[PDB]
């Protein structure tokens, strides 16, 4: 019985942190790609103001 | 006929001994099969782990 908790504790266990260590690098995208949006949509909008 | 069924009364202990002899190693041998299943689900366990 524990023996089958520990293949259920490793499968479950490692799909979520798969999941969730994934989304780290999707949340690393947002930041940079917010950093690099912003002063890119910046040039645009003060090359359009003048 | 008195001496044939006493022949089948010995035979019949006999019978009876053999199937006592049967069945006693055949649960040992499920309590050794026991044994055996727990000892190797006992590595089972490290090799799921680590797996």
């Amino acid at each position: 019985a524990m023996s089958m908790a520990v293949e259920s504790t490793g499968n479950a266990k490692a799909e979520a942190e798969s999941r969730a260590e994934a989304a780290r690098i999707e949340g690393e995208g947002s930041v940079l790609q917010a950093k690099l949006k912003a002063q890119a949509l910046a040039i645009e909008t003060e090359a359009e103001l003048e | 006929l008195a001496i044939e069924i006493t022949t089948n009364s010995q035979e019949a202990a006999a019978k009876h001994e053999a199937q006592r002899l049967e069945q006693e190693a055949r649960g040992r041998l499920e309590r050794q099969k026991i044994l055996d299943q727990s000892e190797a689900e006992k590595a089972r366990k490290e090799l799921l782990e680590l797996e």
